[PDB]
């Protein structure tokens, strides 16, 4: 016999010295709701990190302080069309990823697990985004 | 008359390496092929071409043997219902992200090497009376293993975990680990806090994210994900 | 000997945290949720490049020299949101004047 | 020189992973054996993963029961073609066997009292025949050998065997009349390997599909029995096959008799339990060849349902929901996919379908393979068998419902028990000659490169067809005649096959060519045996030859009776030869054991008219 760790690593000394092909995987799979909001969550957390990171560089590295560059902003009196597009745009990512996470940490307590359930709290989970970021927008 | 239906299909052969990966298509004629996709692939390798190889068994979707990629999901050959729209071509690659050996046939040897190693059968502190008598079991102890037992192994889900496909080499996977979960709830096994142990590093257990690819597309359909969820929870809470 | 089942109850704790910051951070603004938040921000942050490093970084060298570039880039991040509480409005009333635009 | 051979050396080597095969080769380790276990699928994929109903054990957990009644029922199954001394050590071995499953973890379905639940199963009874319906099938729901199976395969993992797995066996390495290994095909990459071992246990299933429906795995082609008959040795009662009651109509997938024993009865186009009338007693759970005949006369005599009047019916549905989630999920899934049938409110269309080989490789009740010489049996050295590839013969001209996975576990630990009785780990391993096995390479390269004329599955489906048409449930004479003289033909167009893959690895053009070649050698025996014998007993029915014919006529009292010589009477076990380059049949007949392996302790049971 052979340990399953000897197993193992013959398996990748065969293979990666092998003429065997890696068989079509991202290129090829269907798509399903929870799988693109299993990698949105993901790509909305990298995008606030980066965010607050960049924030926080700027308050070490901008010559003036916050309230000049706010003062600035609105002596341009810019559509408030415009503004309000704006602002749904900023809190979206985080409004996705609020609702989102919640929606994992129900499933860590170990609640939610059927296919139907999945599917419904993800649509729950878009609707409750998208009210969540229109009303705050507008305040 | 007839109904040809067109079936686009991945091939390699080992013996001509060179020659890269491609897509051949067929034309059946449903009228005189069985229901299931895998029906499609026997009549095409009786009739069309008998260098198309592929991996099969029981007919039945109980031995695992045909797992493929039908359609963008995987699933059995066997109990895949031919899409009877004349006008769509279906697909058939092999299970994603795997090393092919030939055509639909993937290396299953490292999903055979971690389930080994998560030493799936019964212990019990005190073997030396084993065979003597059967041991006990209350009914509603044995309702615990319904939804775990009947994993037939073949890979569906492991190879549908996009966890599973950057970190195979480390990451147990959904069927290994609904596998140790199944021994962790098993009331006569004594070994359920050397079970867990096992899984205390970054990988083996913790790169699943709770993608559930793997519970959609179980032909059996069990939920691995659930099971994940419930190990995460005893090693978060056991001494 | 209990390290990652400790790190994932840890990672959760923090992200529970942060939820409870939110409200907070509308219902008592000021320097406790200030400082708060720049702690649960950068700490939930550092762990989640962490999942996302060792999910998609390979290789011995390139895993060291991506966790370290982590380290640097999580430092820098508490610091200039500390110095951003501590010498301009702080995080809570920035939020308040963004939104006033 | 075109292949390069790669030798092994082991102390046994095991052909087979099914449920025989992995008892036997761990049962082996665990002796301390250095051994092999050669197999052409990853183990879990085995036949024997497919298994529902259960499997037989006196454990006494429903009422109260008595192995020898068990050992009874199943010399009444086998119509006294069974051998006593073997069956004798089967059932008494029984409730030891399904307790040590327990013990590795099998997950069985439970009772209150928190022991193994068993159902109700085919011609099984209380007190010798006199006491009512026996529940002793012990079962996992309706899944029981895909857990059998699943818990053997995870105990192998536990000792120090050596698997070869997607190895294609092509024939024993014999040298004076010994077994010494086997030489094989390693699938994966092209190579040849010789195995060489002082002792070699076949345990390689069934032959289902030479027929065109079959509840057989596509892999049930008879490999380790042909390579028994390339070796000159005799295969046994090929010609009893069993034709399992309830197949599904259409696909072939096999339906539990567990439907039956819990409950569930076959009705016809008219809506009656037509059982009722062919087996008064019994009714839908009498032995499988009486349903399978009695089910055939219903759609012959214009009672079958569907537009084809084709099938009959099994009815599920007055039984309570919970009780066929409980007991009968798997079935339950089935029937949907296959027949679109929901089973809590229609019946499932069923027909009698090919399932299991009564015969196949002779063996003593130790395991050990034995040929027939001068009217005397003899041990094959160094060669045993186990499971459906052998006749031992527990099951004779009919098999009892949950016998075989119980076969399967008692002989292939009795086969592991006898090697470590007979031998010591690490003697010498036996010398072959170094160009021994060149005629199965001479084939296999025969085969790769063949520009004939009639392709593999041409050949193949004439083979199924005429089996299927001229070797049914019930039998004649002039058809029999006509369907040997047809695979004699196609035997001898094999001569002109056609295959197209060139390459080695994973050929399974190549490996489906040399499964046709096993699987003919199979058919071949079996109905060329169905042939000669004029007589009906168990599974084999002649409507040119009804009765059974036995010794004495056991109808009447024996006082007076004058003694049938063994030339002229049936009751004796047919042993099939093939001379391989031309395809010619030699049959010859040897006694049935009827002495048990302790008169006193289980008595023999005399042959008795036998109705349910
Ligand atoms: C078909 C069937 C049979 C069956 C059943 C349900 C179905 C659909 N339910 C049963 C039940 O509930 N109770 C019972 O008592 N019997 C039941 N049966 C019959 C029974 O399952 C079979 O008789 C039994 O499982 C036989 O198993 P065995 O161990 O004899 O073999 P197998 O499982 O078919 O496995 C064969 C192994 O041999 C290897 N093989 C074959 N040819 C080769 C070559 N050429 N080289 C190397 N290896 C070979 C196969 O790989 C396999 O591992
Ligand atoms: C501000 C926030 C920032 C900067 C942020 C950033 C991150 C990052 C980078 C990740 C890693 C993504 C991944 O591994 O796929 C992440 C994950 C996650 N966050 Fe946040 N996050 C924020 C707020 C929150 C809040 C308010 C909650 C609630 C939350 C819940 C989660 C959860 C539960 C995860 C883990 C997902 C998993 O199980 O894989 N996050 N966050
Ligand atoms: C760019 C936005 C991506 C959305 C893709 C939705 O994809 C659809 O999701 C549903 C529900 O999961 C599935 O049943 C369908 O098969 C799938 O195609
Ligand atoms: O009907 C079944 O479950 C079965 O097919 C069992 C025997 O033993 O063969
Ligand atoms: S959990 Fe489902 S998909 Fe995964 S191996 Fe088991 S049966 Fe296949
Ligand atoms: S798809 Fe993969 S990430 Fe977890 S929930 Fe299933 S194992
Ligand atoms: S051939 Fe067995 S699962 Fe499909
Ligand atoms: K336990
Ligand atoms: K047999």
């Amino acid at each position: 016999a052979t340990t399953a760790k000897e197993e193992m690593a013959r398996f990748w000394e065969k293979n990666t010295k092998s003429s065997r092909p890696l068989s079509p995987h991202i290129s090829i799979y269907k798509w399903s709701l929870p799988m693109a909001m299993s990698i949105t969550h993901r790509g909305t957390g990298v995008a606030l990190s980066l965010g607050v990171s960049l924030f926080s560089l700027a308050a070490l590295l901008l010559p003036e302080q916050f309230p000049h560059y706010v003062a600035v902003v609105k002596s341009l009196s810019l559509s408030p069309a415009l503004i309000y597009s704006a602002k749904f745009a900023l809190v979206f990512p985080l409004s996705y990823h609020t609702w989102n996470g919640i929606r994992h940490l129900v499933w860590d307590m170990g609640k939610g697990f059927k296919l139907s359930q999945v599917e419904q709290s993800g649509v729950v989970v878009l609707i409750l985004t998208l009210l969540s970021s229109a009303a705050i927008a507008s305040e | 008359t007839s109904r040809i239906k067109k079936f686009s299909i991945y091939r390699w052969d080992p013996d001509k390496p060179g020659d890269k990966p491609r897509m051949q298509t067929y034309e059946v004629d449903l009228n005189k092929c069985g229901p299931m996709v895998l029906d499609a692939l026997i009549k095409i390798k009786n009739e069309l071409d008998s260098t198309l190889t592929f991996r099969r068994s029981c007919r039945e979707g109980i031995c695992g043997s045909c797992a493929m990629n039908i359609a963008g999901g995987n699933t059995l050959a066997c109990t895949k219902k031919i899409d009877p729209d004349l006008s769509k071509t279906t697909k058939i690659y092999p299970l994603p992200h795997m090393y092919v050996v030939k055509d639909l046939v993937p290396d299953l040897s490292n999903f055979y090497a971690q389930y080994k190693s998560i030493e799936p059968y019964l212990k019990k502190k005190d073997e030396s009376k084993q065979g003597k008598e059967q041991y006990l079991q209350s009914i509603e102890d044995r309702q615990k293993l319904d939804g775990l037992y009947e994993c037939i192994l073949c890979a569906c889900c492991s190879t549908s975990c996009p966890s599973y496909w950057w970190n195979g080499d480390k990451y147990l996977g959904p069927a290994v680990l609904m596998q140790a979960y199944r021994w962790m709830i098993d009331s006569r096994d004594d070994y359920t806090e050397e079970r867990l142990a096992q899984l205390q590093d970054p990988f083996s257990l913790y790169r699943c994210h709770t993608i559930m690819n793997c519970t959609r597309t179980c032909p059996k359909g069990l939920n691995p994900g659930k099971a994940i969820a419930e190990i995460k929870k005893m090693m978060a809470t056991y001494k | 000997s209990k390290a990652a089942s400790l790190h994932w109850t840890s990672e959760r704790a923090v992200s529970a945290l942060l939820l409870g910051l939110l409200p907070a951070a509308y219902l008592y603004p000021g320097p406790a949720v200030d400082y708060s938040l720049a702690a649960a921000l950068t700490l939930h942050g550092h762990w989640g490049l962490g999942q996302v490093i060792t999910d998609y970084v390979h290789g011995d060298t390139p895993i060291k020299v991506a966790n370290t570039g982590l380290y640097v880039l999580s430092a820098i991040t508490f610091t200039g949101l500390c110095y951003f509480n501590y010498y301009d409005v702080g995080i809570c009333k920035a939020v308040a004047m963004l939104w006033s635009i | 020189t075109q292949y390069p051979v790669v030798d092994h050396e082991f102390d046994a080597v095991v052909v087979g992973a099914g449920g025989a095969g992995l008892r036997a080769a761990f049962g082996l380790s665990e002796a301390g054996f250095n051994t092999a276990c050669v197999t052409k699928l990853f183990p879990t994929r085995s036949h024997t993963v497919a298994a529902q109903g259960g499997i037989n054990a006196a454990l006494g957990n429903m009422e109260d029961d008595n192995w020898r009644w068990h050992f009874y029922d199943t010399v009444k199954g086998s119509d006294w073609l069974g051998d006593q001394d073997a069956i004798h050590y089967m059932t008494e071995q029984a409730p030891a066997a399904v307790i040590e499953l327990e013990n590795y973890g099998m997950p069985f379905s439970r009772t209150e009292e928190g022991k193994i639940y068993q159902r109700a199963f085919g011609g099984q009874s209380l007190q010798f025949g006199k006491g009512g319906q026996a529940h002793r099938c012990c079962c996992v729901a309706d899944r029981t050998g895909h857990s059998l199976l699943h818990t053997l395969y995870g105990r192998s993992l536990r000792y120090d065997t050596s698997y070869f797995v997607e190895y294609f066996a092509l024939d024993l390495l014999m040298e004076n009349g010994e077994c010494r290994g086997v030489i094989a095909l390693c699938i994966e990459d092209g190579t040849i390997h010789r195995f060489r071992a002082k002792n070699t246990v076949i345990a390689t299933g069934g032959y289902g599909r030479t027929y065109f429906s079959c509840t057989s795995a596509h892999t049930s082609t008879g490999d380790g029995t042909a390579m028994v008959t390339r070796a000159g040795l005799p295969c046994q009662d090929l010609e009893f096959v069993q034709f399992h009651p309830t197949g599904i109509y259409g696909a072939g997938c096999l339906i539990t008799e567990g439907c039956r024993g819990e409950g569930g009865i076959l009705i016809n186009s008219q809506g009656e339990r037509f059982m009722e009338r062919y087996a008064p007693v019994a009714k839908d759970l009498a032995s499988r060849d009486v349903v399978s005949r009695s089910m055939t006369i219903e759609i012959r005599e214009g009672r079958g349902c569907g537009p084809e009047k084709d099938h009959v019916y099994l009815q599920l549905h007055h039984l309570p929901p919970q009780q066929l989630a409980t007991r009968l999920p798997g079935i339950s899934e089935t029937a949907m996919i296959f027949a679109g049938v929901d089973v809590t409110k229609e019946p499932i269309p069923v027909l009698p379908t090919v399932h299991y080989n009564m015969g196949g490789i002779p063996t003593n009740y130790k395991g050990q393979v034995i040929t027939h010489v001068n009217g005397e049996d003899k041990v094959v050295p160094g060669l045993y068998a186990c499971g459906e590839a052998a006749s031992a013969s527990v099951h004779g001209a009919n098999r009892l419902g949950a016998n075989s996975l119980l076969d399967l576990v008692v002989f292939g630990r009795a086969c592991a028990l006898t090697i470590a009785e007979t031998c010591k780990p690490g003697e010498p391993v036996p010398s072959i000659k170094p160009n021994a096995g060149e005629e199965s390479v001479a084939n296999l390269d025969k085969l790769r490169f063949a520009d004939g004329t009639i392709r593999t599955s041409e050949a193949r489906l004439n083979m199924q067809k005429t089996m299927q048409s001229h070797a049914a449930v019930f039998r004649t004479g002039s058809i029999l005649q006509e369907g040997c003289e047809k695979l004699s033909q196609i035997y001898r167009d094999l001569a002109h096959l056609k295959t197209f893959d060139r390459g080695i690895v994973w050929n399974t053009d190549l490996v489906e060519t040399l499964e046709l070649q096993n699987l003919m050698l199979c058919a071949l025996q079996t109905i060329y045996g169905a042939e000669a014998r004029k007589e009906s007993r168990g599974a084999h029915a002649r409507e040119d030859y009804k009765l059974r014919i036995d010794e004495f006529d056991y109808s009447k009292p024996l006082q007076g009776q004058q003694k049938r010589p063994f030339e002229e009477h049936w009751r004796k076990h047919t042993l099939s030869y093939v001379d391989v380059k031309s395809g010619k049949v030699t049959l010859k007949y040897r006694p049935v054991i009827d002495r048990t392996l302790n008169e006193e302790d289980c008595s023999s049971v005399p042959p008795a008219i036998r109705s349910y």
